[PDB]
């Protein structure tokens, strides 16, 4: 009896993971505006804010290669709020 | 409102297990031709309240050669552990869903021989310390079985999100599967109860006192508490192993009415052997898990992870 | 090693786990993969002395990338500036800072 | 190796103070160095007599150190010429007295200024051709 | 290099003096040479857990699983010269000075 | 407070081995290490590692260091000690929280702490990486490849475990 | 090390998807077998470029496409999907085994309406030869250049010349 | 095999009970080999996608891959719905 | 310990030693050092005597906190770097950490004070193997890792034991505390070279083990453990100190004894550097090897000391023990000078 | 949040229990080192669960097997070497 529910079970779970295969597209196209919408914002503010300082021109790199690299959540999110950062590192280890 | 859940899930336990010794001495006088506790109230009904309101009020004694630092906080773990027990239990919502809660539930279930360590060795006394020896050695004895019977159980079940616990045993109980296992758990749970004849933790008629050690007044009253709740509670975690039960989403009322009662009937179990057999002795107190329960459990986590591959039944809960 | 007795038997007994850009459980990356495909890419075949300094910009982008130090360094004065100009009451925060 | 670099900068035969000063602490720190190590191998009484002991050996090195950088920079001055390997040796074994006099052994004081006069001398020549102790692989 | 790093290998630094500086008591060097394999254990996770080196989980239990055997020895070496001595006081633990 | 959790977590961790490394009786020795362990736990569990710090709780916390209580029961000193029974390990209690305290303070002011190493002193959250896992659980999957990818790691710990028996025994024989 | 210029705030409007997770995950087959075309090239766009910043124009498309499915079935059995969507947030896992019913009703309406069949067990997962008309990156990783590697070693072994040559030894 | 079988059963009598967990652990490590359905445990533990299933650009010429996830083309896991 | 028990435990340092220098990864590495910590305690441990206990503890304590000290700098370097490959230290305070982690597991530098007494407490078969297979697993390491080791640091340590080692055999009695002061010095010469060149480091090895291992356990064919004890010998078996007076001024360094092998190499290889001040001083203090070596000669076979009566019974019997390897092990510790072109084939 | 605040209140109202009732009125070591070992060992197959779900589960098959084997080979040599049998 274990064995044929577990089977059952285990289709069940390809039924699942096939929805999140399907849904992972917009996903990611919606992570993609999300993240890069919010590093606009970051530099958009970095402008205003730091101009005195001697040579610290806007968005300057910090990996000398030009090919794109995961941002760091902190400047994604550092910039922001203490509370949606309390929210967003320790958020899903938190939530329970 | 967390709080309240908190507390929703603190008050019924700590009013369980004070009225749990009403139904202990009584149901054991029956299976004695006594009564048990009747003249307090209706049907004795009152007296959880009378000693949950005269270990209270009793003077604590202090041992005169102790640290009351270790003789105050062996106390305090004891009990604090039992109700941190009850957080990640699967009542058809578990309180908190900890992916991991079973090596979280063994995790303070190993934490629990600490309490009986220094509670032996602050009150310093012949009784205390040899108490103390036998206890604390005899529960992580057979901690090492606990540990390998659930790896073979929930190695059919999946993680150990003890919320999974309700979707696999689904059809039939998981003992059906696992009967070998079952009295191979039932029994292991004996000791680290500090229950029926793996009694040497306190020895009633030749150590006085173990675990508990002479702890009087406020630290035997959540001492008193500490292997009581814990009793209520691997009465649970036995009943929501094997002994599973249905949970419709539309009603989770018929989840709780199916757990408590076999919950109960696991704990009336527990007061069915606490009088009824003798008491074992402790080099056959080492003797039964090392050289019998030890090999047998090794081979049956053997056969249990072999057949998922032998039949394909691997769980999906990944 | 002293004696590389896995190149002779060309069996994998510890190479599996030396970097993370190898091989994976299911195909998950590391923090740093992009930056370890890079360095070690540049320097194969080229000996432990030639690619300290040859391969030095890979490197530097790469032991950047696990200890993320620079940038905080960027970060922080970014902090320290914002604190600053806010404990006096010159720049105001735009409102998506918050709800 | 800041010390070194605190000695080794002050040209020779000037800034005599300066090279007393920085002889000092060189000698000085080489006090601390084996005084605690004296104090881990061999346990000593009550705290009272632990520094005791720490501040003779502290002295001794210290005084041997004081004195030869002064005469090793002076004789330079008087004697005008820095370069000549004599100049560390008139002053390198008087550290050699300075141990005698701390010591109270006319033997030992002598014969520390037949071995430490001649290793002070050593050292000039160490910094002139160009001796490296603790050279570099190179080959 | 965050704080949450320094804390950790501090402790460890402040766990190594504390093992080398043997009170009259072996079980306590002992139990602060405890320190630093948890102290390595804790340090290694943070690495290894932040840089999502997969594979290289392994390592902290493998850290476990050794870094405790010698206590397995340890402890029953302090039972032996308890056996013999009578006591776990280091001070009688000099025999071998000749 | 709730921003510095990985904080307050890592500077309990250090007086907690200040407390027990400053060797006081070994069975508060013991306690000392143990509430270390507690949050050495969080630190673990707050980085993602559930499975690695939870398993640290089962074994060595909640493990190997109940023998370090079992064996300071029988094999003890017969007046065990305290922080006031000794004067020495009362100074080195001091000095460890005073050394902590003053490193809080030189991190919380300038960041810039080149002690040893080079560190900084900001948040301990910007270390994290964002990203999301799927659905499997990274650490989870990670010790998972013990018996997938472990291969050599797998008889070494074996044999080693199997030669930590055949060594016990024989040292605790007796002649 | 440079600039990290990055696109604008006027591209990043798009028509976002107003649902939740239950309407989402409802159809999710359907509209994963119905919606493919966008979603394929962009991420594959994400997967060969290795930078979001490249794939924006298949960014919006994706989202864009998804509202063209979204309102198909507002014209439609959006009733039946309703009801369903409803009944699948009820369950904390999100799980289709306690609404098959529901699932029946979703199906059998969009099968005549619409003709979106249900997609099978494993359809999905499925690489595709998806069509693209972007040419590959040169170097995804922009890489620079390769040192040269030391001149690789040849010639006939020859015997030492005069032997071991260390001190006074010979032959 | 008289004295064997007498020696099995002589264990048997003074001890049942390793002789129980011998007899488990010399059957669970044997049937693995002896076993029709531990090659589908891999099929079916393979079957299950945790990631995306990366596309491959269409350069012409690819016989078995589909271009629809409905496109018959491709594996199918039938043999695991019957199953 | 039974002898199947015996023979396993001996196999597992066998194993553990051999998989230090088969591995490629720095855990792995650690992973082969504890486990040979794990089973050599048992082996050290023969005759269960309170000096074995106190030895036992003693070099338990001074490993397991560098096998630690060992995993304390993995960490670092893979914090620095992010991998566990055995090669250079890409974090200097790592490496700083890591070669006295090494050394300390070893002993060249104060490090070196639990050598002498470990020795004497352990059996004399047993501190044959702490003194002639326990110097290749650190050796492995800081072989691999020579690039980038400082040379302030590696050279400083390699003077302190040859001269910590060499002053303490003078004023040493018991023939197990000269053989560890004896093994000191020779540390610090064979690694004198390691930053510089690697193969001499490995000629040393090879050297320096066949004649201590050859007279370590041809010491223990005389049976004694003393310098009187050793004397005594003369009488009994005077072959036996005739072939100890050999490898005696072989381990002094001699030619055309092939201990002078190494002590020759090395200077070679420091004056290709331009290091030249280095070699003159740890040639000098050799000199206190030579000292210890030739007044243990002076009591064995070079002079005859008093014998005893008791004695006289030993004669009527012989050696039980067939001296596995023991006589050709002398020949090519003391005569092998002449094939010294075999330098190439180490490389 | 809710992990560490319910350790939080857990703690108060035990502490609270005590104190309203305070205020107001060889072989054992032998034993405990082969627990220590056992324990151990049984640190290693723990993850068994989420393993048995490798794509190469044959070599996850036979290497589990062995780790279990070893434990029983290590009970064996305890066993038999009188060992397990307390001393007398
Ligand atoms: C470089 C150039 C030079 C080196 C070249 C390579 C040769 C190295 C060895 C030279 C000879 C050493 C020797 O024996 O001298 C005589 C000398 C005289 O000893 P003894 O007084 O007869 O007492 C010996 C035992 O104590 C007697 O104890 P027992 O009475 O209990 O008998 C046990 C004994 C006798 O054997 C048995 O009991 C047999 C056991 C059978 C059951 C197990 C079967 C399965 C395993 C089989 C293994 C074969 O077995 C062992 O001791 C086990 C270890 C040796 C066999 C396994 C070797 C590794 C594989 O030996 C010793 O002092 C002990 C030597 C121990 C082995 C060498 C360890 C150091 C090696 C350093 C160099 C390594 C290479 C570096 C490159
Ligand atoms: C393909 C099939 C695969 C699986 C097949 C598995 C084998 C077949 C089934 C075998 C039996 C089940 C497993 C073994 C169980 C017994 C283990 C054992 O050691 O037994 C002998 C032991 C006694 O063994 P012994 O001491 O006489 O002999 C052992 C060997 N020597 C002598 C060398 C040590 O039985 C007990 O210990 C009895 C229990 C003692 C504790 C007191 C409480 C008992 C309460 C009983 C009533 C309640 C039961 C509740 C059950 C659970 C409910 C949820
Ligand atoms: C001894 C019993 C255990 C080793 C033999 C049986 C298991 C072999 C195995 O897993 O090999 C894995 C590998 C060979 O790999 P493989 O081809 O079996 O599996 C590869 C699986 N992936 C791709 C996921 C990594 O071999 C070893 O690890 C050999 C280790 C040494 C064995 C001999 C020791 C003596
Ligand atoms: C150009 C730059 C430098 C300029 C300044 C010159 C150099 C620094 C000063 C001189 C340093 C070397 C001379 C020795 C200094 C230490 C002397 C000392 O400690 O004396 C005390 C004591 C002697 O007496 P003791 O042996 O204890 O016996 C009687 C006990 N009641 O001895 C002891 O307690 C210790 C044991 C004896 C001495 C051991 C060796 C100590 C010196 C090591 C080398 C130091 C080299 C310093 C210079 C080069 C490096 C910078
Ligand atoms: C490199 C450091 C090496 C340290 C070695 C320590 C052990 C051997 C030396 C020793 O014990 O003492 C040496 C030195 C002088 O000792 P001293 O104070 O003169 O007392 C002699 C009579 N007991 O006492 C010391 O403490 C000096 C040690 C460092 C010398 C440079
Ligand atoms: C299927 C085909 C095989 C079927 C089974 C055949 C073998 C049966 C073995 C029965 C037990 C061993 C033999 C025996 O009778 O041993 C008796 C003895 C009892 O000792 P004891 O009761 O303590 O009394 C001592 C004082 N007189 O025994 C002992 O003391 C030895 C006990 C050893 C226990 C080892 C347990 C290991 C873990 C369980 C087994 C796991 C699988 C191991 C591999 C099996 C491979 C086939
Ligand atoms: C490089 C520098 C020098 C190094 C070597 C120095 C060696 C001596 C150094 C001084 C030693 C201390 C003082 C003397 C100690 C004497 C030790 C001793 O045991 O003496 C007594 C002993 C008695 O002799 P016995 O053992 O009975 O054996 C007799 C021969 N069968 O005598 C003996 O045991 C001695 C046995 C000698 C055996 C000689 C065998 C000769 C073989 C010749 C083969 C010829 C082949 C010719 C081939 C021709 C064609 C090619």
């Amino acid at each position: 009896s274990m064995m044929k529910w577990n089977r059952e079970r285990r289709r069940l779970q390809i039924e699942d993971f096939e929805a999140r295969i399907a849904l992972m597209p917009l996903f990611q196209a919606e992570k993609d505006r999300r993240v890069l919408q919010m590093l606009r914002e970051n530099l958009e503010e970095e402008a205003i804010i730091m101009k005195d300082v001697p040579d610290w021109k806007v968005g300057e790199s910090v990996f000398h290669t030009t090919r794109w690299v995961t941002p760091m959540m902190g400047e994604l999110y550092g910039l922001r709020t203490n509370e949606e950062i309390l929210s967003a590192t320790y958020g899903f280890i938190w939530y329970t | 409102m967390f709080m309240i859940n908190i507390l929703s899930l603190i008050i019924p336990i700590l009013l369980a297990v004070a009225f749990l010794t009403l139904v202990e001495r009584k149901v054991l006088g029956y299976m004695q031709l006594r009564k048990g506790p009747n003249v307090v109230g209706p049907y004795g009904l009152l007296q959880p309240i009378a000693d949950a309101l005269k270990l209270v009020t009793k003077e604590p004694l202090r041992p005169g050669t102790s640290s009351i630092s270790m003789f105050i906080i062996a106390p305090i773990l004891g009990l604090s552990l039992a109700l941190t027990m009850w957080v990640p239990l699967p009542m058809p919502y578990p309180l908190i869903n900890m992916n991991l809660g079973v090596l979280f539930m063994l995790a303070m279930s190993s934490l629990a021989v600490y309490s009986i360590l220094w509670s032996g060795w602050a009150s310093n006394s012949k009784y205390a310390l040899i108490g103390a020896l036998r206890a604390v050695a005899q529960t992580i004895s057979y901690e090492v079985t606990l540990a390998i019977i659930l790896l073979s159980v929930l190695l059919m079940n999946g993680s150990y999100t003890l919320s999974t616990l309700i979707t696999t045993q689904e059809h039939i109980w998981m003992i059906f599967t696992s009967w070998p296992l079952a009295m191979m758990w039932f029994i292991s749970t004996l000791a680290e109860t500090n229950r029926a004849p793996f009694d040497l933790t306190e020895g009633e008629s030749e150590l006085v006192s173990g675990f508990n050690v002479e702890y009087a007044a406020g630290p035997f009253a959540m001492f008193f508490m500490a292997e009581y709740a814990n009793i209520i509670m691997m009465n649970a975690f036995t009943a929501i192993l094997f002994l599973g039960a249905s949970h419709d989403p539309h009603t989770p009322e018929l989840y709780t009415i199916n757990f408590v009662l076999k919950t109960l009937a696991l704990t009336i179990t527990f007061l069915w052997i606490r009088a009824s057999y003798p008491r074992f002795r402790y080099d056959q107190l080492m003797h039964l898990l090392w050289k019998s329960f030890l090999p047998l459990t090794l081979a049956l986590c053997m056969w249990h992870i072999s057949l998922p591959i032998m039949t394909a039944s691997i769980p999906p809960q990944s | 090693p002293f004696f590389d007795v896995q190149k002779r038997l060309g069996l994998d007994l510890d190479r599996w786990m030396t970097i993370q850009s190898a091989e994976q459980p299911h195909k998950i990356p590391g923090r740093c993969h992009a930056f370890e495909k890079e360095w070690i890419e540049c320097a194969h075949g080229i000996g432990g002395i030639r690619a300290e300094k040859e391969c030095k910009i890979e490197f530097d982008d790469f032991v950047e990338c696990l200890l993320r130090q620079k940038t905080m360094k960027r970060l922080s004065a970014i902090k320290r500036q914002r604190d600053k100009l806010i404990k006096e009451g010159k720049y105001t925060p735009p409102p998506h800072h918050l709800g | 190796k800041t010390l070194l670099h605190k000695y080794s900068d002050i040209p020779e035969g000037t800034e005599c103070h300066r090279k007393a000063y920085a002889s000092t602490s060189i000698g000085g720190a080489t006090g601390l160095i084996v005084s605690a190590y004296s104090i881990a191998l061999k346990p000593p009484a009550s705290f009272l007599e632990g520094v005791a002991r720490t501040g003779r050996y502290t002295f001794t090195s210290a005084a041997i150190g004081a004195i030869f950088g002064l005469t090793s920079c002076i004789s330079a001055q008087v004697r005008e010429k820095p370069d000549d390997p004599l100049n560390y040796f008139i002053g390198g074994c008087a550290g050699g007295l300075t141990l005698g006099a701390r010591t109270r052994s006319y033997g030992i004081g002598a014969a520390a200024c037949a071995y430490m006069g001649l290793t002070a001398a050593l050292v000039k020549m160490g910094q002139l051709e160009g001796w490296q102790v603790f050279a570099e692989p190179k080959v | 290099m965050p704080l949450v790093y320094m804390n950790i290998i501090m402790a460890f630094a402040i766990a190594l003096a504390g093992l080398l500086m043997y009170r009259s008591h072996l079980m306590s060097s002992l139990l602060c040479l405890e320190g630093m394999m948890l102290s390595l254990f804790i340090m290694s996770t943070l690495i290894i857990l932040n840089t999502h080196f997969t594979l290289a989980n392994m390592m902290p239990i493998i850290l476990l699983v050794f870094a405790a055997c010698e206590a397995a020895l340890g402890l029953s070496l302090l039972v032996m010269v308890s056996n013999t001595y009578g006591t776990d006081y280091v001070q009688n633990l000099n025999l071998l000075q000749c | 407070m709730t921003m510095y959790i990985a904080f307050i977590l890592s500077t309990i961790f250090v007086i907690g081995f200040v407390g027990f490394s400053s060797k006081p009786s070994p069975i508060y020795g013991g306690l000392g290490l143990i509430v270390s362990g507690g949050v050495g736990c969080g630190i673990v569990l707050n980085f993602g590692g559930s499975f690695l710090g939870l398993m640290v709780f089962l074994i060595y916390l909640g493990g190997m260091l109940v023998v370090f209580g079992y064996t300071t029961a029988m094999a003890t000193e017969m007046y065990p000690e305290v922080w006031v029974s000794n004067k020495t390990v009362f100074g080195a209690f001091v000095s460890g929280l005073m050394m902590e305290f003053c490193m809080v303070y030189y991190a919380l002011k300038e960041e810039e702490v080149e002690i040893i190493f080079k560190f900084n002193g900001l948040g301990d959250w910007v270390i994290y990486d964002t990203g999301d896992s799927g659905f499997f659980s990274e650490e989870a999957m990670g010790i998972a490849a013990l018996y997938s990818y472990g291969t050599w790691l797998v008889i070494v710990t074996g044999w080693s475990l199997l030669i930590g028996v055949v060594v016990i025994m024989e040292i605790t024989r007796g002649n | 090390p440079g600039i990290v210029e990055l696109p604008t705030l006027e591209d990043l409007k798009v028509q976002e998807v107003k649902v939740s997770s239950s309407v989402l995950k409802a159809a999710a087959h359907h509209y994963g077998a119905q919606c493919d075309k966008p979603n394929k090239e962009f991420m594959l766009c994400r997967w060969e470029e290795k930078d979001p910043r490249r794939c924006l124009e298949e960014g919006k498309l994706v989202n864009q496409c998804a509202l063209d499915f979204f309102r198909q079935i507002k014209r439609h059995c959006a009733e039946p999907f309703t009801e369903y969507w409803t009944c699948i947030d009820y369950s904390g896992l999100q799980l289709f085994r306690h609404c098959r019913k529901q699932q029946a009703k979703f199906d059998e309406c969009v099968l005549d309406k619409l003709g979106w069949v249900r997609p099978d067990l494993g359809e999905l997962s499925k690489v595709t030869k998806v069509k693209t008309d972007r040419p590959l990156p040169e170097n995804p990783y922009h890489s620079r250049a390769r040192p040269e590697p030391n001149p690789e070693a040849e010639g006939d072994l020859k015997p030492a010349k005069h032997g071991s040559r260390l001190f006074f030894w010979t032959m | 095999a008289g004295r064997i079988a007498s020696f099995l059963k002589n264990a048997w009598a003074k001890e049942p009970v390793l002789v129980a967990s011998f007899a488990i652990g010399g059957l669970a490590i044997i049937l693995p080999s002896l076993s029709p359905y531990t090659n589908y445990a891999i099929r079916i533990n393979r079957a299950t996608p945790y990631n995306y299933p990366v596309p491959l650009r269409d350069d012409g010429n690819m016989p078995d891959v589909p271009s629809h996830p409905q496109d018959p083309q491709g594996p199918s896991l039938e043999w695991l719905k019957n199953l | 310990m039974n002898p199947i028990i015996y023979t396993t435990l001996i196999m597992t340092v066998m194993s553990g030693t051999m998989l230090v220098m088969i591995s490629s990864h720095w855990l792995l590495i650690w992973i082969g050092f504890e486990m040979n910590l794990l089973a050599m305690i048992p082996v050290l441990m023969k005759n269960f005597n309170p000096r074995a206990t106190e030895a036992a503890t003693k070099y338990f304590l001074t490993q397991a906190t560098a096998s630690m000290m060992l995993m304390m700098a993995i960490i670092i370097n893979l914090l620095y770097s992010g991998q566990w490959t055995i090669t250079k230290m890409f974090n200097p305070v790592a490496m700083t950490m890591m070669t006295m982690a090494l050394a300390m597991k070893l002993g060249l530098s104060p490090f070196h004070f639990w050598v002498p007494e470990v020795t004497q407490g352990i059996s004399l078969q047993a501190g044959l193997l702490l003194l002639t297979w326990q110097k290749l697993a650190p050796l492995s390491v800081l072989c691999q890792i020579s690039q980038s080791i400082n040379p302030n640091l590696m050279l400083t340590m390699a003077m302190l034991s040859i001269l910590i080692g060499g002053w303490g055999g003078l004023n040493q009695t018991q023939l197990r505390k000269i053989m560890a002061y004896s093994s000191i010095a020779h540390m610090g010469w064979m690694t004198a070279v390691l930053p510089y060149n690697t193969t001499m480091t490995i000629l040393n090895l090879l050297i320096y083990i066949t004649m201590t291992l050859a007279m370590f356990m041809l010491l223990i064919h005389s049976s004694a453990t003393t310098t009187l004890s050793l004397s005594h010998t003369w009488n009994k078996m005077p072959v036996i100190t005739s072939l100890m007076m050999v490898t005696l001024l072989s381990m002094g360094g001699l030619p055309p004894l092939s201990g002078f092998m190494p002590k020759w190499m090395i200077i070679q290889e420091m004056t290709k550097n331009e290091s030249i001040i280095m070699p003159t001083l740890m040639a000098m203090t050799a000199l206190l090897n030579l000292y210890f070596y030739m007044r243990l000669a002076y009591s064995s076979s070079l002079t005859m000391f008093p014998s005893t009566n008791n004695m006289k019974m030993k004669w009527q019997f012989e050696h039980t023990k067939q001296m596995k390897l023991l006589p050709t092990m002398i020949v090519l510790s003391t005569l092998v000078l002449p094939m010294t072109p075999a330098l190439s084939s180490l490389n | 949040m809710n992990i560490m605040l319910t350790l939080l209140t857990n703690v108060t109202l035990a502490s609270l229990l005590v104190l309203i009732a305070f205020w107001l009125p060889m072989k054992f070591f032998l034993v405990a080192i082969t627990f220590l070992l056992f324990d151990l060992e049984i640190a290693l197959l723990l993850p068994l669960p989420w393993a048995s779900q490798t794509n190469n589960l044959k070599t996850m098959l036979t290497m589990a097997l062995f780790l279990l084997i070893l434990l029983a080979a290590s009970l064996a040599y305890e066993w038999t070497q009188k060992g397990l049998e307390w001393a007398e």
